[PDB]
């Protein structure tokens, strides 16, 4: 089954270099080209470059002086490397598989989940997680004072999915992000079931589980 | 450098109506091999983009018959009949006839549905947070439509300003609703100064404002 | 003579508010509408808003929720205020005078020099200025470790103009900016004439004059 | 909302040549009052935009005869009969027929002139800077064309990487050349560990790469 998954450093300081790997599964790089596409916060998709099945590359005009794409067919990995990072370069970076056609693809059938690069001189900080305490009952977790984006939040290790709202983060005046995740549940179950929010902040390697009680 | 012009930028459409998105190229995107490599992608909230249409008019596998692409040369249209809640997101056209390939600017599709009043909840700061020196009081507006909503903080009936932040989700893929959080942030000291914390909410689905409060 | 000149805070923290004043001279605001236009670093002009002669306003769609424009006809001042500042809002802001037509202007005939707004949680830092000691001789000043933009550099209080290159600042991994100004001068003059670079950094209220000797 | 589509994004043009910049609107910008409020602005390096053309084809005062605007409905052109050095900048079209008004994306005019090799200068760190514990070494490439240049840093012939930054001016409005600074930054400790500091410059105007160096 076809998968693509991007891996990168999360946070890079301005002027320095960025390396992202895209690991691919269920097809061979010797047979398919792969595009790199970026999305800056709140903006549109931008095509960054392509490495074709035979290994030749083409690049975005605006970035090409600072950009290289390469790959390792045997390892099913495609690498993007960019020098002299600017604040501008802050984006979610995606790799995408070609589909159809011979020299020119018909489309990009499969995309990775993306990886969030923040270009900043600040340092990583893991989040503080505080409970938002309870026919219908709302409960939540306040995920405060972390940097950079992103944080993922789940409930009961993913068993609870319906009625979950994880709000977009807000950037505070301290330069740190905060958000809250809420879940809506039956009040009757506030005595029988435990509710834990699982919070993951990859850039700080921080994982927090918080039990939320009345 | 071929430019793709996508309009409109945002497209509110009622459930079950037709949406029509336009993509114009700065030059012909008919390749010299006779193909025209125009694609339409949909990026749903919290998702990677997904391929809908390739080669102007061909539906990708799994793409419902409601989506149709047409056009030629420099002028292209995506049409979605009977718009559904799941069609919500940002549509991009993309051109691969010319090097370098280029995306259009995107079209945000917003679903217009019937009015839904929010449910309102208020949450006191946790004791943990207070013992680290700050008080966050959260007001939650859950599952409403339309997006526009008024949230006012009052502390001992004093109307608050400058000390709160609001976050709103993207529209929901199943019921086309929004939710909103309003966070009132205070020093532990200032918080323990007052008794009544009230979140006051105005919305079109409500016949009057709804206040949710607690006493510290 | 018509003049417009924007004034603002230089650096604003995220989530907080931006107030800018455009002070106008040589024409009456009772008679002319004024536009605000902004320019993000390396990007194009974006139209922000208009306050018409009679005082009504119209706004950018993306920004209307967080934007207000007002004026004081008697003071010859136009005011832009924006709430909930996001990193995105970093830009040069311009006010521009209307010209032509009655209800819709034909163009914007006079523009201010612009004011630079950086949205950041970092604090202001004044630059360190170091000399770059020398039939053509090059000399300069290294204007290092400041935040935010801009710095202005002149030579010999503005008397020296030909052969001056003040380079676009570069953002360092420390998150501070650095730039150099160089001037090309006759080698014969190195014994006779003094060369002073005058460096100004308004957000820190820093003003340096550095003599650059051999 | 109306999108204004400007092409090309960049326009390298030889001194003395013709130039033509296109602006297309996503819909007619003919106002219901019959006027078409299309303007062109030029923003030179270091400067604020200035009005060139208004109402499609009318030259603003001071604007040389060389500039002319034409077109109608949705399709407009700025032309320059004999491009000069001072015409360097970013041209923007602008529409005020429809609310909100909108700028095009810009067309960067770059001037193509003859080859000019750089003059190369190296500056050791100032004594003043050393006194604060840092060592910046600056290589200056002055007045060259074209823009493409390579600057390598060598310390006792050990090629450097990762510890320097370049800045390049905008193209000059009088002779259409560029200048470029490369700054090598080292700790004072590390600077005082090595003797030979070399700036090595490659450029089309030079017969071979030129090294400028000094001994600490
Ligand atoms: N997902 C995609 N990545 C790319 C990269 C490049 C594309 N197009 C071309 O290279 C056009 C070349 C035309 C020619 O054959 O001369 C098309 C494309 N689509
Ligand atoms: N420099 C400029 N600022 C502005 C602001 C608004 C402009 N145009 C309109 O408001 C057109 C409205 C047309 C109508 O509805 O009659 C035009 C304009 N030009």
């Amino acid at each position: 089954d076809v998968q693509l998954l991007e891996s990168g450093p999360g946070l890079v300081a301005p002027s320095q270099s960025l390396s992202i790997t895209c690991t691919v599964s269920g097809f061979s790089l010797t047979n398919y080209g792969v595009d790199w596409v970026r999305q800056p916060p709140g903006k549109g998709l931008e095509w960054v470059g392509v490495i074709w099945s035979g290994g030749s590359t083409n690049y975005n005009s605006a970035l090409m002086s600072r950009l290289s794409i390469s790959k390792d067919n045997s390892k099913s990995q495609v690498f993007l490397k960019m020098n002299s990072l600017q604040t501008d370069d802050t984006a979610v970076y995606y790799c995408a598989k070609h589909w159809g056609g011979y020299y020119i693809p018909y489309g990009m059938d499969h995309w990775g989940q993306g990886t969030t690069v923040t270009v900043s001189s600040a340092s990583t900080k893991g989040p503080s997680v505080f409970p938002l305490a309870p026919g219908t009952a709302a409960l939540g977790c306040l995920v405060k004072d972390y940097f950079p984006e992103p944080v993922t939040v789940s409930w009961n290790s993913g068993a609870l999915t319906s009625g979950v709202h994880t709000f977009p983060a807000v950037l505070q005046s301290s330069g740190l992000y905060s958000l809250s995740s809420v879940v809506t549940v039956p009040s009757s179950s506030l005595g029988t079931q435990t509710y834990i929010c699982n919070v993951n902040h990859k850039p700080s390697n921080t994982k927090v589980d918080k039990k939320v009680e009345p | 450098e071929l430019v793709m012009t996508q309009t409109p930028l945002s497209l509110p459409v009622s459930l079950g109506d037709q949406a029509s998105i336009s993509c114009r190229s700065s030059q012909s995107i008919v390749h010299s091999n006779g193909n025209t490599y125009l694609q339409w992608y949909l990026q749903k909230p919290g998702q990677s983009p997904k391929l809908l249409i390739y080669k102007v008019s061909n539906r990708f596998s799994g793409v419902p018959d409601r989506f149709s692409g047409s056009g030629s040369g420099t002028d292209f249209t995506l049409k979605i009949n009977r718009v559904e809640a799941e069609d919500l997101g940002v549509y991009y056209c993309f051109q691969g006839s010319h090097l370098p390939p280029t995306f259009g600017g995107g079209t945000k599709l917003e679903i217009k549905r019937t009015v839904a009043a929010p449910s309102v909840f208020i949450f006191p700061p946790s004791d943990e947070q207070l013992k680290s020196g700050t008080a966050s009081v959260v007001c939650l507006l859950n599952n409403f439509y339309p997006r526009e909503a008024k949230v006012q903080w009052k502390v001992d009936n004093a109307l608050q300003s400058g000390n709160s932040q609001e976050s709103v989700t993207e529209q929901d893929s199943k019921d086309s609703t929004y939710s909103l959080s309003s966070t009132l942030t205070l020093s532990k000291a200032d918080y323990e100064k007052h008794k009544v914390y009230a979140c006051e909410v105005t919305h079109q689905g409500l016949s009057s404002p709804v206040t949710k409060s607690f006493n510290r």
